[PDB]
RNA sequence: AAUUUAAUUUCAAUAAAGCAAUCCCCUGAAAUUGUUUUCACUUUCUCCCCGCACUAAUGUGGGGAAAACUGGCUUUAUUUC
RNA sequence: CCAUUUUUGGUAAGCAGAACUGGCGAUGAGGGAUGCUCCUAACGCUUGGAUAAGGUGCCUAAAUAUUCGCUCAUGAGAUCCCAUAAAAGGUGUUGGUUCAUAUGAACUAGCCCUGAAAAUGGAUGGCGCUAAAGCGGAUUACCGAUACCAAGCCAUAAAAAGAA
RNA sequence: GGAUAACUGGCUUGUGGCUGCCAAGCGCUCCUAGCGACGUAGCUUUUUGAUCCUUCGAUGUCGGCUCUUCCUAUCAUUGGG
RNA sequence: AGCCAGAAACCAUGCUGAUUAAACAAUACUAUCUUUUUUGUUUGCUAAUGUAAAAGAGAAAUUAUAUAUGUACCGGUACAUAAAUAAUCCUAUCACCUUUUUCGUGAGCUGAGCUGUGAGCUAGGCAAUAGUUCUUUAACAACAAAAAAGAGCACAAACUGUAG
């Protein structure tokens, strides 16, 4: 399609715009894997967000909470719930779109091999002034007691060190490839080599 | 591989909808690398093909076609209106469509 | 990156003479961003034959590079 | 035609008089400069002032001249001082404010923008009384005084805002806000 | 609002400053002190050759100018702390009752017993890197000392607040431990 | 309107649904927290209720 | 994408000349129902003096000088530089 | 019976009673989240066009548009009819203005704040939004009705016109 | 017959209930610790009205009991000024 | 701006449910049966078909983002490198068979030789056209037949009663 899966690194992004931009695409039909979902930003302060979540927690169905609203405590599910808000999920098109979205805490291994992309219009220091107060969603979740952050942090560091060795290997291999490429510019036809130099590579 | 195409990918969106109101006479196309009005104008008169695969055989094949043409813009960010020779299915919303290079 | 110190106001002639003197376009082109832009401009406006020649040249290059890599083992 | 895009509003010299009568065989001639979006608006603004100042009305007067004013240099900076009378929710207030521009029209645009932004004052509620060029030493406002210093520079204070083509929804690597 | 706002912050004499990566850090005779400014909008730069630190902000606003003075005052304190070491002197007042001061954990936690004859125990451990010593000079004085101005002040304040008792009047009930004198060694 | 006289509710609300238990065995919902310092040992034991006496 | 002849204080260079030095294109500040007269205002990657590195800066704060490179005007030709 | 303006009684009332006009009733399409009366606009059947009111972050069709301001709120704020908020304050910030000797006063009105309590859980329509998607302007582009333009077709009305 | 009373609900909130601002006094001395006249501004529907929009081919008209849930304008309990 | 201590409030912890998640993991044993290839899927039945997405479905830093990353020194110091980023890189249509040369990898024998497979170089003359375009029937998944190869629980019933 546009691409097989768009994988999105939620670090440095603001909640609303990331969800809103995903939702229009999601309706269009792309499947999108959000990774590092805990590291998304809400633009309110820590206290301001705690206040809003406390009010959300207060909401209940009086006659029977078993058939009431859900106070979802996982950051991925919070993101999912917000995206559902930006979909017509009671429709069949909405149900299908809601199914298409995938959300993941930290970095899972089938997607650790994979590329990650970012949304530049949803970046916090692009779209929120530098002196304004803000809060990370995982931190907020931890603040209202729903800590699953320490495990993700341990996982990320372990994965990141291994990844670093992978990056050095990829860089090394590219250096060698460049050396071989530069060597073989002499070995190709002069006129063709000159054309290749003229328009760049 | 040996089956290489010429013609290019696009996505067939909804009809030319309006808020709570429907026109099925016009279809909306997002054309894959087209993200602005000027670029949408570049391909404005072109023939469009919606190709689809059936449940079972008709005459002898399982592949069928609706034919259209892009005909006017619907936005400034690459949304273009295409008119087809018959109304296209709501089933096919968000599917890929094929854009011929002619005329 | 470039700046040349100038007087309080413009003047089209004096600006043209000074720009020619200091060779700012040449310096810009020599700089990396100018190189990236001019390579993109040339590449976009190139003919189908030129485009095939570039494809052909890269295909030739890959054949030689692979031959070296095999030989190297 | 040019290629030029943003920002429009113009300056008009308008001259008029009372209709000739048996009673007065030599009407008083009244002139004014007026900043407006068009000539018809300029005539109406002149008429509103003619009505407020004199007992003349459109039905009792005649137009002697109306002609558009073009600034002497389009690209040479001047400090324009403007005196406004504007109306608040409760009543009326006076202000005299200073604007650096190359154009009187641009200075008025900044003034309308300021009156709207800082006071929520509508176009209807403003009356421009005199806009004129003020010497660099004389200036009251510190924001204009800072510009008038010997040497000025900045390391780029503004975020990027690329063309529509390059505002695409996905980016390959994390970017930076601006180069150092 | 202003185009340019600057500050030139006095030479840190005999000591080693570092401005790299927003966490401004000075080391010296009595310790290494670290203090982030990553949230501030300033271009704090180490002038270095003639020593001094230069703080500059581009296109400031009055809050930011204030932050420049707050930071410079903090840097001046940071230099002072590592060079000469901050002493908060706390005097103990009592109209009657003995207050038993046991400094435990090798000069790191003052344990207090018997404020207003309570027969109950008030424990206050020091913040990181700061000493709680006693005075040999005068009986009621307590030394809270360290490199960091904030940790000693906070520790001293915590000692005062811990002792101080809730309920009824206070005006003739002056008893307690109070900061008297802010010095350096 | 408000009740004539005030009393709490009868019984705990915290054991609704007051349904049949799923499984016969007295399953441990949560273990005591591990302590790295302590020597390895078992945390639980199953036994059969035989009767009551006084002591 | 253009295009015609009008209208309405448009310009901008080109290369040879001049004119004045805060002076000029300008724009300030001043002395019944007229004009006019006064001195205020440019630059600088020039130089000097003090501070002597004091900077937001390949500088810099203050005091003075310097010029017409810079700019302005009058010209004479010139418009596919 | 409803609305604007004028209006009498009644503390007031989506209360009682009018005036002028327009509606609704008996009539609707599009907008106002939603809605008998507000706004735009009144309707044969269709195709194409260009707009209106109205919008253009996502729900939800069009701009994460441009341009200058202002705004941080431990219950911010968000569009006529429309579904609350005042006197009174504020060394929060922003413009002014009057005064005094680059500093001290005094005012002023913008925003924002305190003043600001109530019954199933709860509502700018919802999510969200603060380099706004907020509030005040201005600049363009785009989307946007069955109305409007052009064309076809239907019937009615009127007009032409006719007795190899 | 809801073209028309007595009942909920609803508009309104006069009346009831609750909070204000002010500063003449009271508070030994002292405008404001506590108060607060003479005034003036709101809030509520926990009173009663005003009302007659809803229901008159039937919404069962008081109180008590039982029983649960919600509010806060906090009486006590916690932390405080 | 930056912080700190601090309540019967708040969220966990604890504890209850969890066909409230149309949820799920690990282990044990098991249903003539399993695996590879070929052809087909144009009396209620007894050969048998489905895809909301193929068309290059190509793409590995990392905290940031009022600065980073390496590398060398001892989280710090020094020296480099990026900085309109996918405004990129990767990328693939050189059919055939035949003459000649090199290299990756599999397999048989007991690291070497040969053969096979994959990739390049070298030399030759040899392909096609359905009469103008009317989806480019080229992807994934499932099955039925044909060959070739492979290794038993539960319910009931009685009894129970800590259950009803």
């Amino acid at each position: 399609m546009y691409k097989k899966e768009y994988v999105i690194d939620c670090k440095g992004h603001l909640l609303g715009r990331l969800a809103s931009l995903i939702a229009k695409e999601l309706l269009n039909g792309q499947r999108i894997v959000a990774v590092r979902c805990e590291d998304i930003n809400i633009s309110g302060s820590l206290y301001r967000n705690k206040l809003k979540y406390q009010e959300f927690l207060r909401l209940r169905t009086n006659t029977n909470p078993k058939k009431g609203p859900l106070h979802l405590r996982e950051p991925s599910k919070i993101l999912w719930r917000c995206v559902r808000g930006m979909l017509p999920h009671k429709t069949y098109k909405g149900q299908l779109a809601l199914k298409k979205l995938k959300v993941c805490v930290g970095m899972p291994a089938p997607y650790d091999k994979k590329k990650k992309y970012v949304l530049p219009s949803a970046l916090r220091a692009f779209r929120l002034k530098k002196h304004r107060r803000y809060c990370r969603l995982g931190t907020l979740s931890s603040r209202v007691g729903w800590n699953y952050d320490t495990l993700v942090k341990k996982n990320e560091v372990l994965r990141k060190q291994v990844s670093k060795a992978y990056y050095k290997k990829k860089v090394n291999n590219l250096n060698e490839k460049k050396e071989i490429k530069t060597e073989a510019l002499n070995l190709i036809n002069p006129e063709q080599r000159q054309v290749l130099e003229n328009f760049g590579y | 591989l040996q089956a290489v195409r010429l013609y290019e990918k696009g996505v067939i969106l909804g009809y030319k909808r309006s808020q709570r109101n429907q026109d099925p006479n016009f279809t909306l196309i997002s054309i894959k690398n087209v993200n602005t009005k000027k670029h949408a104008q570049f391909y404005v008169g072109k023939r469009v093909a919606y190709v689809y695969r059936t449940t079972k055989h008709h005459d002898g094949v399982k592949i069928k076609c609706i034919w259209g043409k892009v005909c006017r813009t619907h936005g400034n960010s690459g949304v273009i209106r295409a008119k087809f020779k018959t109304h296209i299915p709501p089933k096919a919303f968000g599917d890929r469509v094929r854009i011929l290079m002619y005329p | 990156k470039e700046r040349i110190k100038i007087n309080k106001n413009c003047k089209s002639g004096f600006l043209r003479k000074t720009v020619n003197s200091t060779k700012v376009l040449e310096e810009f082109n020599n700089s990396k961003l100018g190189k990236k832009m001019i390579i993109k401009k040339k590449r976009d406006e190139a003919t189908d034959f030129e485009r095939f020649q570039v494809y052909f040249a890269k295909r030739e290059l890959k054949k030689k590079m692979t031959t070296i890599k095999n030989k190297k083992n | 035609i040019d290629n030029s895009l943003n920002t429009n509003i113009h300056q008009y010299h308008i001259v008029g008089r009372a209709i000739p009568t048996a009673k007065d065989k030599n009407p008083n001639v009244y002139r004014m400069c007026i900043f407006a979006k068009n000539d018809t608006n300029a005539k109406s603004r002149f008429w509103y002032f003619m009505k407020k100042i004199n007992k003349l009305k459109k039905s009792n007067g005649e137009l002697l001249a109306c002609e558009q004013i073009k600034e002497r240099f389009p690209l040479r900076v001047k400090n324009y001082g403007v005196l406004l009378r504007y109306d608040s929710r409760t009543g009326t207030h006076n202000m005299y404010k200073e604007f650096r521009d190359t154009t009187k029209e641009g200075a008025i645009a900044q003034l309308y923008s300021e009156m709207a932004g800082r006071h929520r004052a509508r176009a209807s509620s403003i009356n421009i009384i005199r806009i004129s060029e003020i010497s660099s030493s004389l200036v009251r406002r510190p924001h204009i005084k800072q510009l008038l210093k010997r040497r000025l520079r900045f390391p780029a204070l503004h975020l990027p805002t690329l063309q529509k083509e390059y505002r695409k929804k996905f980016a390959s690597k994390r970017p930076s806000t601006y180069r150092m | 609002k202003t185009i340019v706002s600057t500050q030139k912050v006095l030479i840190p004499e005999g000591v080693k400053v570092a401005i790299n990566a927003r966490k401004v850090t000075v080391s010296g005779k009595y310790g290494t002190l670290r203090r982030s400014f990553r949230h501030l909008p300033i271009d704090i730069r180490l002038n270095k050759l003639k020593k001094y630190i230069k703080v500059v902000m581009w296109f400031g606003v009055p809050d930011s100018l204030a932050c420049i003075r707050t930071v410079c005052t903090h840097l001046k304190n940071m230099f002072t702390g590592v060079t000469k070491k901050f002493l908060y002197k706390m005097r103990l007042v009592h109209a009657h009752f003995p207050i038993n001061s046991n400094i435990v954990d090798n000069n790191t936690r003052i344990e207090i017993r018997n404020y207003l004859g309570e027969k109950s125990v008030r424990f206050v451990k020091a913040l990181p890197g700061v000493v709680i010593e006693k005075s040999p000079n005068v009986k009621d004085e307590i030394y809270v000392s360290g490199a960091d101005i904030e940790n000693v002040s906070l520790t001293a304040a915590l000692i005062h607040q811990s002792v101080l008792c809730r309920n009824k009047d206070i005006r003739k009930f002056l008893d307690g431990i109070y900061v008297s004198e802010v010095t350096t060694v | 309107s408000h009740r004539k006289f005030e009393r709490p509710r009868h019984g705990s609300l915290g054991f609704l649904p007051r349904k049949r238990c799923k499984r016969l065995r007295g399953k441990i919902r949560s273990f005591p927290k591990d302590d790295k310092e302590k020597p390895p040992h078992f945390t639980a034991f199953m036994g059969y209720k035989a009767g009551m006496t006084h002591i």
